[PDB]
């Protein structure tokens, strides 16, 4: 039954559905949602020294 | 600055005055840096999207720090130039 | 004297606002 | 008089084509 499930790659589905699918997190989604920009004084103020 | 301003002093003509100048400046120039400073380091507290407005007050003291420190440092300009100026009349 | 300084913080004023050799203020 | 501003008004059109411590002209 495992190795009919495996084949039918029944097995690879009920992983993806419980780890990926079933997420919160997209990743290539989160990276592709990230937006800003806004500045920082940071690097600027090294120069200022 | 005070000796330097006729008196009653110094004995240090002038001099004096260009030194009290410097003074005044540097002591402009460290609280411009150390307010800086501290300021810069606040700002960034990533925390860290929707904040900035939002998120804290910030200065406060900061502000009288930012015009006290630019008011110091304006006294320190004036002083050195009045050093100058003495220093013009004795030549 | 002091309106000496003046004439002249007015030109720094002007060397300021942006574009001989005292190497002092030169570098 | 009318010329001495012509000649002028091209030195400051030169002034603006882009690239002493007159305080007013100077900021």
């Amino acid at each position: 039954a495992v190795l009919k499930l495996s084949e039918q790659g029944l097995l690879d589905k009920l992983k993806n559905k419980w780890w990926y699918d079933k997420g919160e997190c997209g990743a290539k989604d989160s990276g592709s949602k990230e937006k800003t920009s806004a500045l920082s004084l940071s690097n600027v103020a090294g120069v200022f020294y | 600055g005070l000796c330097i301003a006729a008196s009653e002093f110094y004995k240090t003509r002038h001099n004096i005055i260009l030194s009290a100048g410097i003074f005044f400046v540097s002591a402009g120039l460290s609280n411009i840096i150390g307010i800086i400073v501290y300021i810069s380091a606040n700002a960034g507290d990533p925390s860290k999207s929707d904040s900035k407005k939002n998120s804290y007050s910030y200065g406060w003291s900061f502000y009288f720090g930012a015009l006290s420190f630019i008011i110091a440092e304006m006294v320190g300009v004036l002083a050195v130039h009045m050093f100058i100026d003495r220093h013009k009349q004795l030549t | 004297t002091n309106e000496f300084g003046i004439f002249n913080s007015l030109w720094f004023s002007l060397g300021a606002f942006m574009q001989p050799r005292s190497l002092s203020g030169r570098i």
